[PDB]
Protein backbone atom coordinates (compact mmCIF):
# COMPACT_ATOMS: atom_id res chain seq x y z
CA UNK A 1 0.00 0.00 0.00
CA UNK A 2 2.65 2.33 0.36
CA UNK A 3 4.13 1.57 -2.78
CA UNK A 4 0.42 2.57 -4.25
CA UNK A 5 0.57 5.93 -2.36
CA UNK A 6 4.32 6.49 -4.35
CA UNK A 7 2.65 5.80 -7.24
CA UNK A 8 -0.57 7.39 -6.61
CA UNK A 9 1.41 10.39 -5.48
CA UNK A 10 3.30 9.93 -8.69
CA UNK A 11 -0.01 10.11 -10.66
CA UNK A 12 -1.38 12.98 -8.81
CA UNK A 13 2.24 15.17 -10.44
CA UNK A 14 1.40 13.80 -13.64
CA UNK A 15 -2.37 14.86 -13.70
CA UNK A 16 -1.48 18.13 -12.33
CA UNK A 17 1.28 18.75 -14.87
CA UNK A 18 -0.87 17.95 -17.82
CA UNK A 19 -3.89 19.90 -16.36
CA UNK A 20 -1.50 23.03 -15.76
CA UNK A 21 -0.15 22.76 -19.41
CA UNK A 22 -3.22 22.02 -21.58
CA UNK A 23 -5.16 25.49 -19.38
CA UNK A 24 -2.69 27.35 -19.96
CA UNK A 25 -1.76 26.87 -23.43
CA UNK A 26 -5.51 27.08 -24.33
CA UNK A 27 -6.08 29.77 -21.83
CA UNK A 28 -3.47 31.96 -24.21
CA UNK A 29 -5.03 30.38 -27.47
CA UNK A 30 -8.64 31.30 -25.87
CA UNK A 31 -6.76 35.04 -25.84
CA UNK A 32 -5.52 34.85 -29.61
CA UNK A 33 -9.00 33.69 -30.43
CA UNK A 34 -10.56 36.79 -28.63
CA UNK A 35 -8.14 39.21 -30.28
CA UNK A 36 -9.08 37.89 -33.70
CA UNK A 37 -12.85 37.69 -33.52
CA UNK A 38 -12.60 40.92 -31.35
CA UNK A 39 -10.11 43.39 -33.36
CA UNK A 40 -10.35 41.04 -36.75
CA UNK A 41 -13.91 39.01 -36.96
CA UNK A 42 -13.94 39.35 -40.72
CA UNK A 43 -12.61 43.07 -40.68
CA UNK A 44 -9.91 41.64 -42.97
CA UNK A 45 -13.33 40.66 -45.25
CA UNK A 46 -14.12 44.26 -44.66
CA UNK A 47 -11.32 44.93 -45.78
CA UNK A 48 -10.98 42.63 -48.83
CA UNK A 49 -7.66 42.99 -49.63
CA UNK A 50 -8.89 45.35 -52.10
CA UNK B 1 2.21 37.15 -31.36
CA UNK B 2 0.57 34.35 -32.15
CA UNK B 3 2.46 32.49 -35.34
CA UNK B 4 4.94 34.96 -36.90
CA UNK B 5 3.10 35.44 -40.36
CA UNK B 6 0.33 33.44 -40.25
CA UNK B 7 -2.24 33.21 -43.16
CA UNK B 8 -3.90 36.27 -42.37
CA UNK B 9 -4.87 36.51 -45.96
CA UNK B 10 -7.83 33.88 -44.76
CA UNK B 11 -7.49 33.11 -41.29
CA UNK B 12 -11.11 32.16 -40.33
CA UNK B 13 -10.14 28.40 -40.41
CA UNK B 14 -7.75 29.07 -37.77
CA UNK B 15 -10.60 30.78 -35.79
CA UNK B 16 -12.82 27.90 -36.18
CA UNK B 17 -9.81 25.02 -34.58
CA UNK B 18 -9.13 27.58 -32.03
CA UNK B 19 -13.09 27.09 -30.72
CA UNK B 20 -12.04 23.33 -30.88
CA UNK B 21 -9.04 23.98 -29.17
CA UNK B 22 -11.06 25.69 -26.40
CA UNK B 23 -13.41 23.18 -26.90
CA UNK B 24 -10.52 20.78 -25.78
CA UNK B 25 -9.78 23.24 -22.65
CA UNK B 26 -13.31 22.43 -21.74
CA UNK B 27 -12.86 18.47 -21.87
CA UNK B 28 -9.47 18.07 -20.99
CA UNK B 29 -9.61 20.34 -18.24
CA UNK B 30 -12.79 18.37 -16.66
CA UNK B 31 -11.58 14.89 -16.98
CA UNK B 32 -8.06 15.96 -15.60
CA UNK B 33 -10.11 17.20 -12.43
CA UNK B 34 -12.66 14.17 -12.22
CA UNK B 35 -9.52 11.91 -13.01
CA UNK B 36 -7.58 13.24 -9.97
CA UNK B 37 -10.13 13.45 -7.56
CA UNK B 38 -11.12 9.81 -8.07
CA UNK B 39 -7.83 9.10 -7.13
CA UNK B 40 -7.37 11.46 -4.01
CA UNK B 41 -10.20 9.13 -2.99
CA UNK B 42 -8.39 5.99 -3.98
CA UNK B 43 -5.95 7.48 -2.04
CA UNK B 44 -8.14 7.90 0.94
CA UNK B 45 -9.14 4.62 1.37
CA UNK B 46 -5.61 3.45 1.10
CA UNK B 47 -4.90 5.33 3.93
CA UNK B 48 -7.05 4.52 5.80
CA UNK B 49 -6.60 0.66 4.84
CA UNK C 1 -25.40 5.49 4.05
CA UNK C 2 -29.12 5.65 2.14
CA UNK C 3 -30.04 8.86 3.54
CA UNK C 4 -26.74 10.33 2.61
CA UNK C 5 -27.71 8.85 -0.75
CA UNK C 6 -30.70 10.67 -0.70
CA UNK C 7 -29.43 13.56 0.30
CA UNK C 8 -26.41 13.58 -2.33
CA UNK C 9 -29.61 12.98 -5.17
CA UNK C 10 -30.96 16.15 -4.02
CA UNK C 11 -27.64 18.07 -4.24
CA UNK C 12 -27.08 16.15 -7.58
CA UNK C 13 -30.46 17.79 -9.04
CA UNK C 14 -30.05 20.97 -8.05
CA UNK C 15 -26.31 21.36 -9.17
CA UNK C 16 -27.64 19.74 -12.51
CA UNK C 17 -30.31 22.06 -12.88
CA UNK C 18 -28.91 25.27 -12.07
CA UNK C 19 -25.99 23.98 -14.54
CA UNK C 20 -27.83 23.28 -17.27
CA UNK C 21 -30.02 27.03 -16.87
CA UNK C 22 -26.64 29.08 -15.87
CA UNK C 23 -25.15 27.74 -18.97
CA UNK C 24 -28.37 28.22 -21.24
CA UNK C 25 -28.44 31.74 -20.41
CA UNK C 26 -24.32 32.40 -20.51
CA UNK C 27 -24.30 30.44 -23.92
CA UNK C 28 -27.26 32.46 -24.92
CA UNK C 29 -25.37 35.95 -23.99
CA UNK C 30 -21.87 34.79 -25.91
CA UNK C 31 -24.02 34.12 -29.03
CA UNK C 32 -25.33 37.56 -28.23
CA UNK C 33 -21.97 38.92 -27.94
CA UNK C 34 -20.66 36.68 -30.92
CA UNK C 35 -24.10 37.88 -33.04
CA UNK C 36 -22.54 41.60 -31.96
CA UNK C 37 -18.90 41.23 -33.11
CA UNK C 38 -19.90 39.09 -36.55
CA UNK C 39 -22.67 41.08 -37.68
CA UNK C 40 -21.76 44.65 -36.10
CA UNK C 41 -18.26 44.07 -35.12
CA UNK C 42 -18.01 48.57 -35.13
CA UNK C 43 -19.76 47.53 -39.41
CA UNK C 44 -21.95 50.22 -37.95
CA UNK C 45 -19.19 52.61 -38.90
CA UNK C 46 -19.39 51.56 -42.33
CA UNK C 47 -22.81 51.77 -42.09
CA UNK C 48 -22.35 55.02 -40.26
CA UNK C 49 -26.01 55.71 -40.54
CA UNK C 50 -25.28 58.33 -43.68
CA UNK D 1 -33.42 39.40 -28.56
CA UNK D 2 -31.55 40.30 -25.33
CA UNK D 3 -32.29 43.87 -24.39
CA UNK D 4 -34.89 45.71 -26.08
CA UNK D 5 -33.95 48.97 -27.39
CA UNK D 6 -31.05 48.66 -25.06
CA UNK D 7 -28.73 51.80 -26.53
CA UNK D 8 -28.21 50.08 -29.99
CA UNK D 9 -27.20 53.15 -30.87
CA UNK D 10 -24.07 53.31 -29.59
CA UNK D 11 -23.57 49.63 -28.18
CA UNK D 12 -19.52 49.69 -27.23
CA UNK D 13 -19.48 48.96 -24.01
CA UNK D 14 -22.20 46.51 -23.59
CA UNK D 15 -19.51 44.02 -24.88
CA UNK D 16 -17.31 44.40 -22.64
CA UNK D 17 -20.08 43.73 -20.46
CA UNK D 18 -20.95 40.62 -21.83
CA UNK D 19 -17.14 39.41 -22.13
CA UNK D 20 -17.17 39.30 -17.88
CA UNK D 21 -20.48 37.50 -18.24
CA UNK D 22 -18.72 35.04 -20.51
CA UNK D 23 -15.98 34.47 -17.77
CA UNK D 24 -17.99 33.96 -15.10
CA UNK D 25 -19.79 31.82 -17.46
CA UNK D 26 -16.73 29.03 -17.35
CA UNK D 27 -16.16 29.64 -13.39
CA UNK D 28 -20.04 29.72 -13.29
CA UNK D 29 -20.20 25.88 -14.94
CA UNK D 30 -16.25 24.92 -14.13
CA UNK D 31 -17.41 24.97 -10.39
CA UNK D 32 -20.79 23.42 -10.92
CA UNK D 33 -19.71 20.41 -12.67
CA UNK D 34 -17.33 19.69 -10.48
CA UNK D 35 -19.37 19.59 -7.41
CA UNK D 36 -21.75 17.18 -9.23
CA UNK D 37 -19.10 15.41 -9.93
CA UNK D 38 -17.63 15.22 -6.93
CA UNK D 39 -20.12 13.75 -5.34
CA UNK D 40 -20.50 11.52 -7.99
CA UNK D 41 -17.58 9.35 -7.37
CA UNK D 42 -18.57 9.49 -3.27
CA UNK D 43 -22.01 8.26 -4.42
CA UNK D 44 -20.36 5.55 -6.11
CA UNK D 45 -18.35 4.98 -2.99
CA UNK D 46 -21.45 5.56 -0.60
CA UNK D 47 -23.27 2.82 -2.95
CA UNK D 48 -19.89 0.14 -2.70
CA UNK D 49 -19.80 0.62 1.07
Amino acid sequence: LRQRHTELEREVSRFEDQTQQQRQQYAQAKESLTTLNRLIPQVTLLLDET
Amino acid sequence: RQGRQYQAEDLEALQNELEARQEALSLSVNEGGERRMEMRQELEQLKQK
